[PDB]
């Protein structure tokens, strides 16, 4: 398919590949007794590596010519799990972190003693400035139109 | 109003924990930079500054050491628990030759089980190269539980320390009289201390480690093996292994020691069931300590008109050449905590590399010179250790010449005469550190141009130019002639490694006479080289930390300053400091030529398995003999042929060697950005970052700044140890558990 | 014991002077103490001061100034260093005129002063071939 | 030897003068400062090139400034 | 300016320029540089304050 | 007593009177070698210095050569000889340089005394300063050093040479 | 308990706590949905 491609669950190399890692989980299964925790924890070994490849051929990955799930990242939806969906998922986590640490820094910024509020966190602030970060999207877009995002001139600058 | 300790001298409170830079004068004041940061934790410990009193100084070395001892004894207690609860102990007691010692299980999390390895006894884990399994056996240890009590004691032992430091700061601190006894110090630990403690432990090695060991070589299997109170409340269980017991402590008393011969017997060489040192020589052994230490503990003048005075001793000590000798030592060793440190990690150290040495050279432990990478381990860790301590003990001198030293208390004696002709010591010094690296290395690379030329006839070789180590091999005679002729009452030789017979435990080689040969000579005298070289680098710093032709005033600027200026041509690096971080960096040098050598020749010419014939094939095969005496050889043969297991590794058990293997590479290529860069550049840019910070109004109020200088070169040096002996680490464990 | 009786209780050290101070320069630091006070020399070890006139040399004004600025704290000021040059040319060098430098005397003018701030320097391009 | 410069900017406060390993620096009359004195830099031959000077200068971008020049035995405190 | 102004700075050579201190005091001496000014962020050599001249401090409305 | 004090009764210089600079074993054994014993030409010292330097020279050029024998083998005695006395040749062509380089003086001891005495006012460096006042120090001096050191090589040489293939042979 | 709960604000304790926390809540997510390559949607 998408650059030469196919879906693994057509993929024969990939099928070899999970039948060789369950032939060796199975071969170190051997060499334990009974229902003794070295063989349960095998066999869980063994479960878990066949419900994940099973997942991974159910999953609209595309394997290569070595039976490896490749990630189709052009920007398609069709593969927009891949990247496109952890992409948003990280954006809106780091924007929230960014944010709710830019808004502490402003905030202890125009107190009394600003830089002792960095070593010793005022811990209520910090958790009531962490928990508004969910709409950092909006506060964003909110402060960067009323100007209160970017300075303009107090900014230093080198000589040159 | 004690006269030895003061009473309640500091509250217990919690508010000087919310202030962080409360002991420092200058931090105090709160971080302006993220310099304060960075000088929080390098002033942490350095209680020197923080009082002009030798007495807090004191009081507080005192409590730190309590502190450190109930980490130890936490760290011991968790090591026991893991024996007891996550361990296959009690499987490898049934089988020590056939089950690897493992006592960490890992967690099945994003596919890191496989680190669970096959380590045998129906048991999934970490292999374990701290011998700890030898080293409990040897105790006598048959059972789990015995493990599971000795980790309780040792919980509550921890937090007795931790008392004892809380109760010794804030609620008893002793005077700065009390800690200046060094004549009662001295004799308590070396009599009670080392000599009880030796004749304690002989105790219990003779009543609970001579009959359940002897009991575990008879092939009685633990369970059926009595408890170990029961050989102290029945004088028969013991008096059937021993029959010396019978006769009770009347021999002892009407001065007829030779009953005991039993038990306290003078054999030497090794068991041969378990490979060992027999545990009736350890017991005497200890026991001939205890009294050595003991009547050794008897010397010093304390509190009556008997012993000695350590001034008296010393102030006597003078001579031609040496002017007023001794005198003013015994002020310098009992007014400066940094002399006292230097001394104790220099011999400390020295002690721990001793350690490493007769560690595998006489294997103490049952069923341990038979574990390949327990003795690797082992003598690694030990080597390092030492190395380290010696490199603090010269780091600490450096630092006494700084700032403990007074030159009108030191007026002609031997540390103002070093002083005085330091140039005469360095000088000669430095000469013979060339001559030496000049002559090892450069045989090295004269054989290497000779075999890339195909003139194998010039080498230095055995089969060519032959360097013998004759001077060793006569030591060697010497003592594989011992018993019998100067160890008359020996029955063997101390160790096999002098000479002797091949010896196997379970078709595995324990212990075999090591040859020297013209490769011995070319490392050793690497060694020699190393070690002079590192010696040269910390004895200029310490003789150079006062002052110098380059800047007479050194003293002034401190222990720790980066430089006094571009000036003078430049003069970076002249303190006494980057005199220990350059001896840092040569320490790692000579340490890791060391273990190569030890790793190298022991896996070739030592290590291996002996035929039922007695043919003994190493690990190697002998390749040290012939291609250890070329740079390429160590490359190819050693480095590229032994990495083989670790580039192997993936998706094995020992898959977390391969891991550990990278990333210790890539945090030694990590330290050489600060090695090799400088403070300007990374100021200059987070200036640019700074400069988008305030763009978007997030800069913060700490302003923050590029390393200092110093930091950034003991950040370098602190990376590239921590890459290259995590290198070392992750090679040698690999390498010597595949195979 | 020593060639003279003014020098210091010194027992000599391998950091002195050189081949240098005796054909390019030497400087000599004279001091009057009123005890025999125990000092660490610049170049090596600990000497003694005479309770009297003491004469010192060595091989660089810096290791002079160092010993002077070790005796102001045994309360020492009129400490005096001089440059002698192969043959007998003295020449005063640090009380240069009997004022010690921190303190502002009458008589002196300023050298190498700039009548603006580092701001105010020419470009380094305009200063091409001269 | 090197150079030495005193900028106008000085305000008189001797640190650098105390702070010169090889009285290099001096201390002259001025008007143009509240401590009526501004450093001088006489002595510039025996001048080391060490910077203590400017390090312990107050002002905001020094009022003593070094430049590296050419170099002599006495530039390079060379004891021999 | 007076005591207790907010300056910002515009000597090139500072490190504070462009920035906004206050002023502690203006000398009214011949002095070259009599305004004096405290800053919340200390410099690289660690001052906060520095004496500037009366061109090269700008009120603050 | 003390067997170290200050050198010459000057705590100053970077020296001290050590039982091995001052003692009278270094005195006697020093002022027998060539290079300070006295009533000897710099062209007796320097072919003395040559001779004595040739002779161990060749030594370990014929012993541990690319052409060595475990027997006595002539190839590897020319060969031996034949390095040393290049090896004399370098050293000489270094004597040379150091001497034409180091020294402007025909005849010393004499021209300090006349710029201490009629004045030096000149370029200075060869009329005043002039450091040591050996005969060794003087640009004709250096030279006949030189040339005997070159002389007493080859001679030298030859005659160890001479003496290794005579061990070699009837012994 | 005043200054206490003031040394729990601090910088190192506080982080510690934080990336615990975070570790413990990223490696339970791994443990309840192990081999999650692609988004589960
Ligand atoms: C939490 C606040 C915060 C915010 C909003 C930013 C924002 C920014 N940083 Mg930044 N930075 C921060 C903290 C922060 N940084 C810290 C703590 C450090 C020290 C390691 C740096 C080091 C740094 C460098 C070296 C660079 C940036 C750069 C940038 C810019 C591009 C984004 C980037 O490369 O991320 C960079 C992010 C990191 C390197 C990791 C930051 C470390 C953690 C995740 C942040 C700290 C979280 C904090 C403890 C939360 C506490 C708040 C709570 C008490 C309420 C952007 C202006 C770049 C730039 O100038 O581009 C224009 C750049 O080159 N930053
Ligand atoms: C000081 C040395 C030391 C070290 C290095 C370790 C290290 C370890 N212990 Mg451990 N332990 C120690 C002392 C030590 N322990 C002591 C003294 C005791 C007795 C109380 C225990 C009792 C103990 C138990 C009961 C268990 C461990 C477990 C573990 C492992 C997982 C730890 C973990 O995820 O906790 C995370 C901790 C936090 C997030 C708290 C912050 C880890 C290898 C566990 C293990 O191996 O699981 C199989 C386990 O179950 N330990
Ligand atoms: C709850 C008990 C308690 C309390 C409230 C205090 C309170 C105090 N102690 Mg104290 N102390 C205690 C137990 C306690 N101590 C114990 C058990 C010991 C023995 C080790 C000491 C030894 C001690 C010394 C030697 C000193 C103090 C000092 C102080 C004062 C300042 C402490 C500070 O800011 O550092 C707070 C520091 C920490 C919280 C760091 C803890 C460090 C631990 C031990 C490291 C363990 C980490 C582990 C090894 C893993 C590493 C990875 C303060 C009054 C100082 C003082 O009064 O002088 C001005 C001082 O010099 N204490
Ligand atoms: C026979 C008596 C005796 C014994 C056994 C010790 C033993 C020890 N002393 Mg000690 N000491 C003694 C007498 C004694 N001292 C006297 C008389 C003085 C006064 C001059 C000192 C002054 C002194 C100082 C100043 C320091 C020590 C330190 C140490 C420890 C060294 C660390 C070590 O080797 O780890 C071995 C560790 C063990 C074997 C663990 C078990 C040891 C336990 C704690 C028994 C300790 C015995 C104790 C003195 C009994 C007092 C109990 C109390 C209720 C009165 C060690 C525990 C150093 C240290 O680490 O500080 C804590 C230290 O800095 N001692
Ligand atoms: C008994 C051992 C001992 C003791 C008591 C001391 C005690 C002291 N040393 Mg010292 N030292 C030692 C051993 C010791 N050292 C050794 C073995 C060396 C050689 C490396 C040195 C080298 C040394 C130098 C070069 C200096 C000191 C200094 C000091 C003083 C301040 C220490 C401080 O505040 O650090 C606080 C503690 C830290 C900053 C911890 C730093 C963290 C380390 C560097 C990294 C450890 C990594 C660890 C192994 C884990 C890595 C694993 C990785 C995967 C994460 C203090 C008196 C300093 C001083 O000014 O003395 C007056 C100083 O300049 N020491
Ligand atoms: C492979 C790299 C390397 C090498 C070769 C050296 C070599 C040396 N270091 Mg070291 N050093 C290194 C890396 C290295 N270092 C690193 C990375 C650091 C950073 C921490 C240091 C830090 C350091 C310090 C701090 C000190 C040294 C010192 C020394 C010298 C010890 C005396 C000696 O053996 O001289 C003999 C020279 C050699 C063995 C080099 C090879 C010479 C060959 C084999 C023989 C001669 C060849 C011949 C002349 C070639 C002629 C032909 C040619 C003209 C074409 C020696 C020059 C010490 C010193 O100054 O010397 C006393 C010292 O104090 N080093
Ligand atoms: C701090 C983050 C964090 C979070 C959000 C959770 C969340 C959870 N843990 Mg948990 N856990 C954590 C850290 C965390 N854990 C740590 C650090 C340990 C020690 C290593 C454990 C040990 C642990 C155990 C032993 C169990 C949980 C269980 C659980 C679940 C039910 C409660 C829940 C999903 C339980 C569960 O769901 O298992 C069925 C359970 O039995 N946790
Ligand atoms: C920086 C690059 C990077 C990226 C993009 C990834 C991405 C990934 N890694 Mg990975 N990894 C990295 C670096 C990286 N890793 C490094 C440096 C290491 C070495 C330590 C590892 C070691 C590693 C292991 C050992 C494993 C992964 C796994 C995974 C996958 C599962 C992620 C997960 O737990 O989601 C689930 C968790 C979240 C989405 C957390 C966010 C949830 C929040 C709470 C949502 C709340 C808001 C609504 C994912 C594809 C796992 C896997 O299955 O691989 C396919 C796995 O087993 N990685
Ligand atoms: C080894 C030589 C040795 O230790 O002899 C010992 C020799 C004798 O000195 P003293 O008789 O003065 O020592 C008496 C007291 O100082 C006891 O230490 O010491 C020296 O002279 C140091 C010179 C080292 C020269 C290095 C070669
Ligand atoms: C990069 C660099 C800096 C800049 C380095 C800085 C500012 C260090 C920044 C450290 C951050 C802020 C904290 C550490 C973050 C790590 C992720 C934590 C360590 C990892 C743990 C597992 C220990 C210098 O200041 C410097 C100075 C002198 C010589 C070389 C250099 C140099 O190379
Ligand atoms: S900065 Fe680096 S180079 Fe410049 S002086 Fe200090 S040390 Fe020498
Ligand atoms: S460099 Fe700076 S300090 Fe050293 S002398 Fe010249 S001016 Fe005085
Ligand atoms: S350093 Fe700058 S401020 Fe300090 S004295 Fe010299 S000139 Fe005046």
């Amino acid at each position: 398919d998408i650059g030469g491609l196919n879906p693994c669950k057509d993929s024969e190399v990939f099928q070899k590949r999970l039948a060789k890692t369950v032939k060796k989980l199975e071969n170190r299964l051997k060499k334990y007794e009974e229902g003794t925790p070295p063989q349960i924890a095998i066999q869980q070994q063994i479960t878990q590596t066949k419900q994940r490849f099973t997942r991974y051929a159910d999953s609209n990955l595309l394997c290569g010519n070595d039976g490896l799930p490749h990630l189709i990242t052009d920007g398609r939806w069709s593969h927009g799990s891949e990247f496109l969906l952890p992409s948003i998922l990280f954006l809106y986590i780091s924007g929230w972190i960014g944010w709710v640490g830019r808004k502490y820094i402003r905030t202890v910024g125009q107190t009394s003693n600003p830089t002792e509020k960095e070593i010793i966190i005022d811990v209520p602030l910090a958790i009531s400035i962490m928990t508004s970060g969910f709409l950092w999207p909006f506060a964003a877009w909110q402060e960067f139109l009323s100007g209160d995002l970017i300075a303009s001139d107090e900014t230093i600058t080198t000589s040159p | 109003k004690s006269t030895i300790v003061d009473f309640n001298p500091v509250e217990t409170s919690f508010e000087k924990w919310a202030k962080p830079g409360q002991f420092s004068r200058t931090l105090a004041k709160g971080p302006k930079t993220t310099t304060w940061i960075w000088n929080l934790h390098a002033d942490a410990h350095d209680f020197d500054i923080q009082t002009n009193s030798l007495q807090e100084v004191s009081r507080k070395i005192f409590s730190a050491h309590f502190g450190q001892l109930a980490v130890i004894f936490l760290w011991l207690s968790g090591m026991h628990f893991h024996g007891a609860y996550f361990s296959n102990y009690s499987a490898w007691l049934t089988n020590p030759t056939s089950t690897k010692p493992s006592a960490q299980i890992v967690w099945p999390i994003v596919g890191q089980e496989v680190l669970n390895a096959d380590v045998g006894g129906n048991f999934q884990g970490i292999q374990i190269t701290s011998g700890f399994f030898q080293l409990w056996r040897a105790e006598g240890i048959t059972s789990e539980v015995e493990l599971y009590w000795t980790a309780v004691g040792g919980l509550v032992a921890s937090f007795l320390m931790l008392f004892a430091g809380w109760f010794h700061y804030h609620k008893a601190a002793p005077k700065l009289e009390w800690f200046q006894n060094v004549e009662s110090m001295l004799n308590h630990h070396l009599a009670g201390l080392l000599g009880l403690g030796s004749l304690s432990w002989a105790g219990h090695q003779i009543h609970i480690a001579l009959p359940i060991n002897k009991l575990l070589d008879l092939g009685v299997s633990p369970e059926e093996i009595p408890l170990p109170y029961e050989f102290i409340l029945n004088r028969d269980l013991i008096a059937q292994l021993y029959p010396s017991f019978n006769k009770g402590l009347t021999p002892f008393f009407t001065l007829n020691w030779g009953e005991y011969s039993d038990f306290l017997t003078f054999k030497g060489g090794l068991n041969p069931v378990t490979g060992g040192l027999w545990l009736t020589d350890t017991a005497h052994h200890h026991l001939a300590i205890a009294v050595l230490f003991i009547v050794a503990g008897h010397m010093y003048k304390t509190n009556w008109f008997l012993g000695h005075s350590i001034k008296t001793i010393l102030e006597a000590h003078k001579g031609p050449f040496t002017g007023e000798g001794h005198k003013g030592l015994y002020e310098v060793l009992t007014t400066s905590w940094h002399a006292q440190l230097a001394i104790n990690l220099a011999l400390f150290g020295s002690l721990s590399i001793i350690v490493a040495h007769h560690m595998y050279a006489m294997p103490p432990y049952p069923y341990i010179a038979i574990d390949y990478p327990t003795q690797l381990s082992l003598f690694t860790h030990h080597v390092w250790i030492g190395g380290f301590c010696i490199v603090g003990g010269a780091a600490h001198g450096a630092i006494f010449f700084v700032r403990d030293y007074n030159a009108a208390n030191n007026y002609n004696n031997l540390i103002d005469r070093v002083i005085r002709h330091r140039d005469a010591i360095i000088s000669h010094l430095n000469w013979v550190c060339i001559f030496l690296g000049c002559h090892s290395f450069g045989l090295y690379v004269h054989n290497d141009t000779m075999r890339a030329l195909g003139r194998s006839q010039d080498l230095f070789s055995d089969n060519a130019i032959a360097l013998k180590p004759i001077f060793a091999q006569f030591i060697q005679n010497l003592h594989t002639l011992a018993p019998g002729s100067t160890a008359p009452n020996a029955l063997t030789t101390v160790s096999y490694a002098f000479g002797g017979d091949v010896i196997s435990v379970g078709s595995k080689i324990a212990m075999m006479p090591i040859s020297l040969g013209t490769a011995d000579f070319l490392v050793h005298h690497i060694h020699a080289f190393t070690i002079h070289v590192t010696v040269l680098i910390l004895l200029k710093g310490v003789l150079y930390s006062r002052n110098s032709r380059l800047i007479p005033d050194k003293a002034n600027l401190g222990f720790r300053f980066p430089c006094d200026g571009p000036g003078r041509g430049g003069t970076c690096q002249v303190s006494a400091w980057d005199h220990v971080f350059l001896g840092l960096f040569w320490m790692y040098n000579s340490i890791s030529i060391v273990i190569f050598h030890f790793s190298w020749k022991m896996q070739s010419d030592v290590w291996g398995t002996v035929s039922p014939t007695g043919a003994v094939s190493h690990i190697t095969g002998g390749n040290f003999a012939q291609s250890s005496i070329t740079i390429n050889g160590w490359l190819r043969d050693f480095l590229w042929s032994q990495a083989a297991q670790v580039v192997q590794s993936y998706g094995s058990s020992l898959s977390a060697y391969g891991l550990i293997f990278l990333g210790a590479h890539f945090i030694w290529a990590f330290s050489l950005m600060f090695l090799f860069s400088g403070r300007g550049y990374w100021q200059e840019l987070i200036e640019s970052i700074v400069w988008a910070h305030n763009k978007l109004k997030v800069a913060p109020s700490i302003q923050p700044r590029a390393l200092s200088i110093t930091q950034g070169r003991a950040v370098g040096v602190a990376h590239y140890l921590l890459g290259g002996i995590g290198t070392t680490w992750a090679f040698f464990l690999a390498r010597i558990i595949s195979v | 014991k020593l060639k003279q009786s003014d020098f210091p209780k010194f027992e000599g050290s391998t950091g002195g002077w050189l081949s240098a101070a005796k054909n390019e320069e030497k400087y000599v630091i004279i001091w009057t103490s009123k005890d025999a006070s125990l000092f660490e020399m610049p170049t090596g070890g600990t000497a003694k001061m005479n309770a009297g006139n003491n004469v010192a040399y060595f091989a660089r004004k810096e290791q002079c100034l160092a010993l002077g600025s070790q005796l102001r704290g045994f309360k020492i000021t009129n400490y005096k260093i001089f440059r002698i040059y192969p043959p007998l040319d003295i020449t005063l060098l640090h009380p240069f005129d009997g004022v010690f430098p921190e303190k502002v005397n009458q008589g002196r003018s300023p050298v190498g002063k700039r009548d603006a701030s580092i701001g105010g320097n020419p470009n380094p391009a305009s200063l091409k071939f001269q | 030897s090197h150079t030495v410069k005193i900028y106008d900017t000085c305000i008189g406060c001797t640190q650098c003068v105390r702070a010169c390993p090889t009285d290099v620096l001096e201390m002259v009359p001025w008007d143009g400062c509240k401590a009526g004195q501004i450093a001088s830099a006489p002595r510039t031959e025996d001048c080391v090139g060490c910077k203590r000077c400017e390090t312990a200068c107050p002002t905001d971008f020094l009022s003593v400034r070094v430049y590296l020049g050419g170099e002599t035995t006495r530039s390079l405190g060379l004891a021999y | 300016i007076q005591k207790g102004s907010t300056v910002r700075i515009l000597r090139k050579e500072s490190y504070w320029y462009n920035e906004s201190g206050t002023v502690v005091v203006v000398d009214q001496s011949k002095v070259r540089y009599p305004v004096l000014v405290r800053f919340t962020k200390v410099n690289y050599a660690g001052t906060n304050t520095n004496n500037f001249g009366l061109n090269e401090v700008e009120e603050v409305v | 007593v003390s067997f170290i004090k200050p050198y010459r009764q000057d705590p100053f210089v970077g020296h001290l009177a050590t039982p091995i600079t001052t003692s009278a074993f270094t005195r006697a054994y020093l002022k027998v070698l060539p290079a300070y014993r006295p009533g000897l030409t710099p062209l007796s010292r320097g072919a003395e210095i040559g001779f004595t330097h040739g002779y161990f020279l060749i030594g370990p050029f014929y012993t541990y050569g690319p052409l060595r024998s475990v027997e006595f083998s002539l190839t590897s005695l020319a060969a031996g000889l034949l390095a040393a006395i290049t090896l004399l040749l370098i050293l000489t062509v270094g004597l040379s340089i150091y001497g034409q380089v180091t020294y402007d003086v025909y005849d010393n001891a004499l021209i300090v005394k006349l710029v201490r005495q009629m004045v030096g006012s000149e370029r200075t460096q060869d009329l005043p300063q002039i450091k040591g006042t050996s005969e060794l120090d003087t640009v004709l001096g250096w030279q006949k050093f030189s040339e005997g050191f070159f002389s007493g090589g080859l001679i030298g040489s030859i005659v160890a040479a001479v003496g290794i293939a005579l061990y070699s042979t009837y012994l | 308990m005043k200054d206490f709960l003031k040394y729990l604000s601090t910088a190192p304790v506080l982080l510690t706590a934080w990336l615990t926390f975070t570790a413990g809540f990223v490696i339970e997510i791994n443990r309840f949905y192990p081999d999650a390559l692609t988004f589960p949607f």
